[PDB]
């Protein structure tokens, strides 16, 4: 039907330039608005830019006044955002939604196709290989019933992981959490499996850990200690 | 008549008493519906934080027999939000302000631009901005550019440390057309 | 410029009861309101543009009402598949175009105990020069819950940092887990970790201990 | 985020037409008046003419007609101007503005220097005032060097490559009967440093492409 | 057209001191004038765009005032960037003008001058032209009398003067006096002297030399 797809972001040094750029597929784009929208982690949707009449007028938000600037291409029917000198402080994923013509009224179909988005990540250049350390479960005697056990990860960059159990085995009673950004600038997470506690000291759980980015792979072993 | 009572000099800027240049206008068109050109002031006038940033909007005409329509909110229109709310011109379907020198300066919109279709009603309403709906239509054919203003300043509404803002309209118009076929 | 507040943060309604979501305008807004949905792995949709028209291809369940202000958001029937994320949005001052806080939406399935499991650092992680100490809350339902660390019945602040999953897609329960970041310094310091867990399924406070020193 | 950028200065001879290139950039072009100033050294402003972009009807001081030319072009916002007729006294720094809406003229450009003598393109003369040359001394001695014979204005002096910067006075030129300009430069040194320093001054003369270097040694 | 009577001149002042400057008009005008900084080297800069009110990043310190026939411009403190040449524009009407400009001296200190004279060189002897430099290093106030005698009789008409700008390092500013005649009659005479009068000199200093 109608698709917008942006491309730009990945590391963004703090203290410099970037450009984003929207590309429409589908759609002519003419004698219609386009918006720039952020939405930083843990945070709500927030406006940054928007163009009207193909290039003649343009706006821009508060904090991005002057600092950042818009354009669109008619003829390659493409939106582009500029962000001059150096913003650092601007940790978001940007989204790009198709709207009426800008004026005093602005009512409409406002958003009505929408960008899969971008993640400009302002910081700095922290790329890394994961390390996983096991995380022994409780083995006992008498009735345990059930025992936890899990891996844990850290001091990898960027998103995503895959955590997976013994080649993708066992998918019963898996939990992967979200992760968090920790003050180092790494990202960090863990994943737990509940197993009968009568199968720790014989049966073997197999921990691989692939990160895309730089395609490491990294398979380890968890035991009661 | 109220159509035409220009007598008055009236010396103002565009940004009249506000400090703000035209570098940081927020200058936005009116709106384009099956050949109308409105941009409605209705919210964009209230007070406010972070002001009171000039809003002007820009109707550029390059079409004939064009319809051209402008709403300011009238006094109490919502609680506390619109009072003290001037407008500029006075008579403001007919007369306009045009801009000799570095001023803005009242005149006859029909001087300007010959064959203006001005409606005295506007839904069964006078035409002026004391009912806060001007209307009025372009004549198809038009020989040189003209550029004519209208003001509608919110600078003294305020509330607290809420403040209006104010708001512009420029009309801008490029020549188009040859001729009527018709009669004289 | 004018702020746009989404009260009440977040709503615990089951299947089939009628969803309402109410938005304030601060000042005031002309009938510019938009309501969207969206969810942690997509971008958002528009469901009611203006103050109560439906959006193409919208189901019908969705209705907006509201008269330049106090905007409510009625869903007739919320089926398990439109427990979501919903924004609001206004159009009448701008710029800037402000957006909406969020408000979410879960299923509210029967009271559930969490079960608590406490697990330790291990010996590579201990020679890396970090010791951490994770605690694991599983299938619990509602999602709130306190999370305390001590050591040595000592109390412990400004060092955990803990995560929720999603809701569950078999029993509609969660999971929360807490890590204690320490250095191997201040880690053979003392002997005792443990753990403290308050929830509503507990009729008292749960307690995990674990020793190594 | 408003600029206004100028061409740069330029020599005419008596009777010939001098143009003078105005750029706005940022804000609009088309719906505001774009003024014009002049200022003959040491005296006042003199305003000359406006003009409003969309519009080619431009209007000019009621006291220079003719000569004075201010045309606009939306295509390219600029806004040249074309003085024809020139004649002495018109050598005079030219400047550019524009008004921002508050009917005052908000933004001025770079500026333009004009010159309209008769003279034509030389090669400054530098010779040597050297210091005081006696066995007093006291580590208190002036020095410097002579500039005259060259025309158009600028030339630039700087001694020892730009050291020694501490009393050091370059005066503004001056104009002979003759039609060539002419200046002088000094600095301030210890007396007993003569004979443990070597002091050179650089000339340089762009107009005429002309550099001389010069060493300053008591007599 | 509307003329611009602004005065005074020029005002010597120091740091921290109280300047206020003033532009009256022809006839009564209400409102519509502004005030411009301008350093030697400087773009005319826009302070003042009304009767009273400031351009956003002008310091507070400019307050402006007056209407009608008078117009007073008020600068409570003078600050290191406050010096500079201001002029004042009226536009009531599209003749716009400009007044004659006031000046903003640095300091004032009496500093008599150091008087330096200069033969000329053999190379330029060999040009058919003798010049000969008077020098006047670092002076306080600028009105400072130069002279030249040759042969103990005086010259007049074939000397020039140019002055530089006050310089607040030391209140310092030069005045270079040049003496032109051709290299034949630089033989025709033997003694060549210069004669400065100074508001700090209590008798005027002569420098002279035997060359010829």
């Amino acid at each position: 039907e109608v698709q917008l797809v942006e491309n730009g972001g990945g590391l963004v040094k703090p203290g410099g330039s970037l450009r984003l750029s929207c590309a429409a597929s589908g759609f002519t784009i003419s004698s219609y608005g386009m918006n720039w929208v952020r939405q930083a982690p843990g945070k709500g949707l927030e406006w940054v830019s928007s163009i009207s009449s193909g290039s003649t007028y343009k706006y821009y938000s508060d904090s991005v006044k002057g600092r950042f600037t818009i354009s669109r291409d008619n003829a390659k029917n493409s939106l582009y955002l500029q962000m001059n000198t150096l913003r650092a402080e601007d940790t978001a994923v940007y989204y790009c939604a198709r709207a009426p013509e800008p004026g005093l009224t602005w009512f409409g179909e406002w958003g009505d196709y929408w960008g899969q988005g971008t993640l400009v990540t302002v910081s700095s250049a922290s790329t890394k290989g994961p390390s996983v350390f096991p995380l022994a479960p409780s083995s006992k005697s008498t009735s345990g019933g059930t025992a936890a056990l899990g891996c844990l990860v850290k001091d990898y960059f960027p998103e995503p992981v895959t955590v997976s159990w013994n080649s993708g085995a066992l998918t019963s009673g898996v939990h992967t959490f979200p992760a968090v950004l920790q003050s180092s600038g790494l990202y960090s997470l863990s994943s737990v499996v509940t197993v009968p506690s009568s199968s720790l000291g014989t049966q073997t759980y197999i921990c691989n850990v692939n990160h895309k980015p730089s395609n490491t792979k990294v398979d380890k072993k968890v035991e009661p200690k | 008549d109220e159509l035409d009572k220009i007598d008055l000099s009236y010396e103002t800027t565009e940004s009249g008493d506000t400090a703000v240049s035209e570098d940081s206008y927020d200058k936005y068109a009116s709106n384009n519906t099956n050949k109308e050109y409105v941009c409605d002031f209705t919210d964009q006038l209230k007070p406010t934080e972070s002001g009171p940033k000039v809003k002007k909007c820009e109707v550029k005409v390059n079409e004939p027999l064009i319809k051209v329509k402008i709403i300011c909110p009238l006094k109490g229109s919502v609680e506390k939000l619109y009072d003290n709310i001037e407008y500029v011109p006075k008579k403001s379907p007919y007369v306009v302000l045009t801009k000799e020198e570095t001023k803005l300066k009242e005149k006859l919109l029909s001087k300007l631009i010959y064959g203006l279709l001005i409606s005295p009603t506007v839904n069964e309403k006078e035409n002026n901005f004391k009912e806060g709906v001007i209307e009025f239509t372009l004549p198809p054919v038009v020989h040189k550019a003209t550029v004519f203003y209208f003001i509608c300043d919110n600078s003294k509404t305020e509330d607290d440390n809420k403040k209006g803002n104010r708001g512009i309209v420029e009309v801008y118009v490029e020549p188009y057309g040859n001729k009527i076929n018709g009669c004289a | 410029e004018i702020v746009l507040t989404q009260s009440p943060v977040t709503l615990s309604l089951s299947p089939g009861e009628r969803a309402t979501l109410s938005c304030r305008a601060s000042l005031s807004i002309s009938s510019s309101l938009a309501w969207y949905q969206q969810k942690p792995g997509q971008a958002p949709r528009l469901l009611i543009y203006d103050a109560s028209n439906r959006a193409t291809g919208i189901p019908a369940r969705f209705s907006g009402s509201g008269s330049g202000t106090d905007f409510t958001l009625t869903i007739s029937s919320l089926e398990p598949e439109d427990f979501a994320v919903y924004y609001c949005q206004q159009r009448s001052i701008w710029p800037p175009i402000t957006f909406g806080q969020g408000t979410r939406l879960e299923i509210k399935r029967t009271v559930a105990a969490p079960s608590v499991f406490i697990f330790p650092p291990s010996d590579e992680q201990l020679k890396s020069g970090t010791a951490s100490v994770v605690c694991l809350l599983n299938n619990f339902y509602p999602r709130e819950a306190k999370v305390q660390w001590k050591v040595d019945n000592a109390l412990q602040s400004g060092n955990s940092q803990e995560s929720v999953t999603e809701q569950d897609s078999k029993d509609s329960t969660y999971s929360l887990s807490s890590t204690l970041t320490l250095s191997k310094a201040d880690y053979e310091k003392h002997k005792v970790y443990a753990c403290e867990v308050t929830h509503q399924g507990l009729s008292s406070p749960v307690t995990k201990s674990f020793n190594r020193g």
